[PDB]
Order: structure tokens, then C-alpha cells, then sequence
């Protein structure tokens, strides 16, 4: 048992490829919706976690996405996660499997395109597709809130609306990779970062910095420890509420 | 001549606000330029046409004269060089966002010459900045003999700064 | 029975730390020293008494295919920590305050005085010493740190620390007004205190010839009249969670190579070209 | 925008007729072949004496200076040598360019051979440049009036880039 957004590719169809390009860590049901491979792979992201503290013996692995792009990517090539205006863009759509295109279409509320794929495809095609519409579904509803904690992206509101624009799983991915700057725990704020590291605007998420060059992320002192070069997402405010040391 | 340039610099500066009724230097800025400051620059500078606009700003010879400065004394030792990096900084993000900056100006009273607008008052908001500088630093005595190895520190920024205006030119040349 | 061919060679200690004893003769002490201390480094002061004084933690940033590893240091103050307590290192004209030179050490006093100059310090304590053995371990302390400051010495030559580099650690914040003096301080701090600052404080961006490579979009610490200061240049101190020294969810949260939750130390341009 | 550049052709074309003549040099016989030598502007030197120099920039805006030849009727499709020729005209400058900055000094000694004055270090650029122009000239005149609104030609501008990259960096390496 696994989870990982895309490997509900099934082989629909007999003509370009498929070999189930899934990430072990999609068995690991954390908090993502989606494994190594494919957030690599689609957004130039790496899932990772982070510590914070024991002085409340609380040291909770907080989510986090290392950058996986250089300070020479620009518009296209520095954007990490698409809008629905863009997505379709950045996408090789004639690259991937008319599956994933559906997958990107039904994400980004292109119901179009995910017809017209579906009419084109039914030329047990037709019953493959329909099993990929309920994988993604399933996933798509499990991440949307909207069935039976402040995290301002803009605060450190128009960013908190393009979140919200993105769809219940994006949200989550966006959620789950970024990192507010700041934290509050119920009542006492802290800062882990002095700058964000990521930009949330029109065109989507952008591996960009509020000002200067781009922050430098490429791909004998043996006896101490290393601190890693790569670039973590950062960007918000968030508030958690009247609750305790929440380790659930 | 290795001394008169500073001079003519002031001289020519003056000039220039005096021919554009422009000499807002108070408004300091460190950040980006904005039309919420320089919109009474565009309207006044709308007037005649801004044929003598250069994509560059050719920084460490624009610079230089301001080396000459006495520091014997160290003051200038290490203010010129915050200046020379914050100026490295100001140009790399006015070409990094000079569509922005444009956009943001043309919003304020479309321009046909909207370019030469933004590259005008990006060279007016340095050069009052520089002003500021240099009457900062009034009291020095400027003059030739000059020996300062972090002239080379300003070659580095300003080769840094022609590369980030070749990138700009080029998107605005390679966009049609 | 007895066993011996010949005088030997061993290790160095290379902190300054290391030549601490106790002024006895009678009375053995041994200083607390980490095994860092005999690495043929940059560093001249062990991990140990390096977080012991200056609150601070050696560390390597690897940049790189051209990797050219490179040494840094991190913050250990705390996020509640406020004034004299956020001074790093302290300067020459605050080091008196920071230090209770009176609780510590006089041997440990005198080599704090040696860094930070206090030449009348300096005599006073040889003289004390020197009129009550005591004059052997004056000249095995005074010897050990005046070396250890002579090879630091970046103004000299003979010394190995000038690489010709003009890293501007004073590089203005972009909203501070026409300022910045860090490197004037600099210019003024002793010689192992600048070689230890370049070591521990990584640039924020690295120049090469016409090439910048971006670090740290902001800086995590300062330099003033006081020193270092483990301060953010922009207000809200970042949070920093002091662990040793001085829960589901995360079993479920298997390794995902969690970042580290440090503060490494972020300031400058560092500025090296092939000219 | 482009248009603002097909002003700037027109604008170069009719200020080098103006300045050839309200300084009446037209040393027009000259290309950009190889180094220019004093010899050839004895007399051109002598008038620019009359003249404070220091009014020049160290570097050069390649970019601009050549973009505006960029935009033609390429869409002819009657002669793509025409646009080869570009091609060789703009890295032939970009060459000529560098040599001058590589060899700026010698030129420097060759100056103060001819009119031994202290403008030497701007009347070297000056000739580079006023010879440089008059190749342009000599090249509009080649070339036809057929000059869009808007032209995009990639190939082109990226040689543009790639030359005028290394000549301002030489440019710049022109310490003192
Ligand atoms: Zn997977
Ligand atoms: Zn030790």
C-alpha cells in the first residue's frame, strides 16, 4: 500500500510508455500526497523535514521541500508550482501520458480537456481512463477541506487568495513545501527565518527572493560536521491556535 | 584630466534638473524606483524627447571620480565601498525587474517613450543619490595620485553590472 | 626493563586555549581542550573553548562540481537573549565586560588580554608573576599566545593568512544609511580576532572574477562597535533552540534529510579574482 | 519601442551628417579594418584640442549602437547575404572593438607622438569612435532604407549578445 500522485498511470492505451516511475517513499503515508520521484520531477522539488526544538520536548519533524533550482532558471524554468493559467504551459502535455495530462487537467479545473482526452482515448481504454478519474479523484477529495491554522503566505490578502485559488490537493502540496518564516504556538511567535525563500504570485509558486540575485543552488575539513548548501522553501506567517503541544 | 570629472558631474547633474525642473534628490531610495515618487519626473520629462537614453551606466567610470576623495585620516575607505555595493545591488535589481519598473510607470500616464522614462529616472534616482554622497563626503579633498586597490572591487561590480544591462537589452531587443 | 630509543614527534594543539594551566606547580590542571584543536586548520581555537567564550560552534559549508568545502560557524544564542548577551565576540573596548576576567583563570585573563591588546594588562600580570617557576610559566603562556597571534598578524607578511582577498564583511545592510564600519573595527581587531571572524562568519555571496554566488538573502549577524553580535540586521530574532553544552508524527515522519534547525553565521561579499 | 529605434537610426545617420561637419572630419575613407592610426587624424586631433574631451564614456554600448542596423526588410527573402553581412559587419565591429581596448595604451603612445596632450586618453576613444561612425555611415549608405516597425531575428541578436559581452568586459578592463 502506497500513495503517490501520477502512479494511477495505468496503461490505458498501447503507445508511448509506461514503467511506474513512483518513489518508495509514496509507501510512507506522510503528510504529501505525491512521492520523491514525481515532486522532483514536476515541480523541481525534495521532500524533507525539519526539527525544532526540545525545550518543550516537542522536536516535531516540521514539512519541508528543498529547492531543486539554480539562481540561472528564469520565468518558466524558476516557476515550481504552475497556476491553472500556466500549468498547461510549463507541462510538456505532449510529453507525459494522455493520464497524466488528465490528472494536470482535472488538478487545474480543465474538465474540458479532460473530456475531449477521454472522447479521443475511447477510439477497455475507456474503463482504464475511468479507473485514473477515480485514483485521482479519491486523491484530489482526501486533500480538499471541503468535506466532513492561519498560515499566511502573504502576512510574514493576495497571496492567501492565489493559495486558495489552488485547488485542495495543490494547496496541500503548496502547504507542505513552503515554510512560514514565522510560527506562532499558540500565543508566543517565533522567527526561524530572516528572508523567504519562495514567491507565491499569478503565475504560481517561484523559486525567487524578494530582492538581489537568485539564491545560488547547484545540483580538508574532515573532522566537522557539514551544514547543507541546497536552498529550503520558505514563505509565510503562520498561527497556531488555542491548542496544547498537539504530538497527534 | 583625471580630476575635472567629478566637477562636471555636479555641474551636468544640476543642469540636467535645471532642463527637466526636476531635482527631487530627497527622496533617497535603496530598493526600486517607483512612480509613486518620480510621476511628476515622467510628466516633466514627457516634455522633450528622450532620445539620449543608454542602456548602460558605464559604473566604474562613473564612479571613479569619487576615489579621488583624500581619506587620509577610515571613513571613506569603507563608505564608498557600501556605496559601490549598494549601487552593484540597485542596478542588478532595476534591470532584474525593468519590465516591472515599466509597467509600473507606463501605469502612470502611459508614455510612448516609457523606456527612456524608466531608464531616465533610474540614472536621476543614482545620480541624486550620489549628490547625496558626495556632499556627505564634501569636507575630503579630491584629487589624482591615487592608489586604492578597492578600484578593483569597483571594476568587479561594475563588469557585474554591464552583464545584468546586457540581459536586459537583450530581452528588450529579442521581444519585438 | 626500561624501554626508550629517541625524542619524538606528535601532534600540535592549535588553540590558543591549550596553553591554559594553572600557574602551580603543586596543583595539576588540565584544560578542557576538543581533539579539533589538532586539525592543521584555519581554526586557532578549539570547538570547546570556542563555545565556552564566544557561544559558538565550528561547521563546514560545502559549496561545490567544483567543490571548494569551506569552514563556518553557528549561533548558540538564544532567542530570549538580549543585549551584552547578543555581542558574539566582543570587541577590545567591551571584552572586560563579557569576560569575568575576575572569576576565571589568571593565566586564561592573560591571554585574553593578549588578544584583545591590554598591553598594561599584560605587563601588570607579568610582574605580578614575575615578583613571587611563575616566571617559567609566564614565558610557556606568553610565548605560546604571542606565536599563535604573530602567525595570525593578517597586516604582516611571513604569516600565511593574506590570500589577497577583499571580502567586505562591512557590506552595507541596504537600509542603514551611508555606514557600516564593521571593517574599520576590523581593521582595529587583533589579529587572531580577525582570522577567526573570517572563519567562522561564511560571506553571504561569494565573488568570483564576474561571477556572484547567492548564499543567504539576509544576514544573521552584525558587527559593531561592541563586536560580533549574534543579532538579525532586520528586527524579530530568529528563534534558536539551544539543545546541550553551555512524537508520532515524527515516527511517522521518517528521514527525509531534515535541515538542520541552526543559525550558521551569513555576512559580506567575499571578493577573489584571478588578477 | 522599435519604432523609438528606427527614430534612433535616423537620428545617428542625420547627427554624424551634423557633426561631420560642425567639426568637418568626415574621415570617412577609414573602416574598421584594423587599429586606427593618428596618422590619419593629424589634423582631426589638432581640431579636437580645441575641445575638453573628458565628455566620453569608457565603455562602449554595442547593444545599442548596432541594434537599430537589425531591424530591415529581412522579409524580403531576396537576398539573405544581406543579413550575413550583417552578421560579419556586427562581429568585425565586436573585433574591432576589442583591439582597440586590448591595445588602448599603444594607441595612448601613438596620440602622444601626435599632439602630446593630457585629452590623449579621450581623444583615443574619440577617434575609435568618430571612425567607428563613420563605418556606420559608409554601411547605411550600403544598405537600403528598408527599415519595419518590428523585426525579430534570434540568430542575430544572440551573436549581438555573445560579442558585445566580450567587448565591454574588455571595455571595462580599461583600469587606471
Ligand atoms: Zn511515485
Ligand atoms: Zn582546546
Amino acid at each position: 500500500v502506497n500513495r503517490c500522485i501520477f502512479a494511477s498511470i495505468v496503461s490505458f492505451d498501447a503507445c508511448i510508455t509506461y514503467k511506474s516511475p513512483c518513489s518508495p517513499d509514496a509507501y510512507h503515508d506522510d503528510g504529501w500526497f505525491i512521492c520523491n520521484n514525481h515532486l522532483i520531477k514536476r515541480f523541481k522539488m525534495s521532500k524533507m523535514v525539519l526539527p525544532i526544538f526540545d525545550e518543550d520536548d516537542n522536536q516535531f519533524k516540521m514539512t519541508i521541500a528543498r529547492h531543486l533550482v539554480g539562481n540561472k532558471e528564469r520565468g518558466i524554468k524558476r516557476i515550481l508550482i504552475p497556476s491553472a493559467t500556466n500549468y498547461q504551459d510549463v507541462f510538456n502535455l505532449n510529453s507525459m501520458m494522455q493520464a497524466e495530462q488528465l490528472i494536470f487537467h482535472l488538478i487545474y479545473n480543465n474538465e474540458n480537456a479532460v473530456n475531449t482526452i477521454c472522447d479521443n482515448l475511447k477510439y477497455n481504454t475507456q474503463r482504464v481512463i475511468h479507473s485514473v478519474y477515480a485514483t485521482t479523484k479519491s486523491i484530489l477529495d482526501t486533500t480538499n477541506p471541503n468535506t466532513f491554522e492561519l498560515r499566511f503566505f502573504d502576512v510574514t490578502g493576495a497571496g492567501d487568495q492565489l493559495f486558495n485559488n489552488y485547488s485542495g490537493f495543490l494547496q496541500n502540496l503548496i502547504r507542505r513545501a513552503v515554510a512560514p518564516e514565522y510560527l506562532q504556538i499558540d500565543t508566543e511567535e517565533l522567527r526561524f527565518r530572516n528572508c523567504a525563500t519562495c514567491i507565491i504570485d499569478e503565475t504560481g509558486l517561484v523559486a525567487s527572493v524578494p530582492d538581489g540575485p537568485e539564491l545560488y543552488n547547484p545540483i580538508t575539513l574532515s573532522g566537522y560536521e557539514e551544514y547543507p548548501t541546497y536552498v529550503p522553501l520558505f514563505l509565510g506567517y503562520q498561527i497556531i491556535n488555542s491548542e496544547n503541544n498537539f504530538l497527534r | 584630466i583625471v580630476n575635472e570629472k567629478l566637477q562636471k558631474i555636479i555641474v551636468v547633474t544640476d543642469g540636467m534638473k535645471r532642463l527637466y525642473e526636476y531635482c527631487n534628490c530627497k527622496n533617497s531610495l535603496e530598493t526600486l524606483p517607483s512612480a509613486a515618487n518620480y510621476g511628476s519626473l515622467l510628466k516633466r520629462l514627457n516634455l522633450y524627447n528622450l532620445d539620449h537614453i543608454e542602456m548602460n551606466v558605464n559604473f566604474y567610470e562613473l564612479l571613479f571620480p569619487l576615489t579621488l576623495y583624500n581619506d587620509n585620516d577610515k571613513t571613506l575607505s569603507h563608505q564608498l565601498v557600501n556605496y559601490i555595493f549598494l549601487a552593484s545591488n540597485y542596478f542588478q535589481n532595476c534591470a532584474k525587474n525593468f519590465n516591472y519598473m515599466r509597467e509600473t510607470f507606463n501605469v502612470f500616464g502611459p508614455f510612448k517613450q516609457i523606456d527612456f522614462m524608466v531608464m531616465f529616472v533610474i540614472k536621476f534616482n543614482f545620480l541624486c543619490d550620489m549628490r547625496n554622497f558626495a556632499k556627505l563626503i564634501d569636507e575630503l579633498v579630491p584629487n589624482k595620485q591615487p592608489n586604492m586597490r578597492i578600484h578593483s572591487v569597483l571594476v568587479m561590480r561594475d563588469k557585474i553590472v554591464k552583464l545584468a544591462f546586457s540581459n536586459l537589452q537583450f530581452q528588450t531587443f529579442s521581444k519585438k
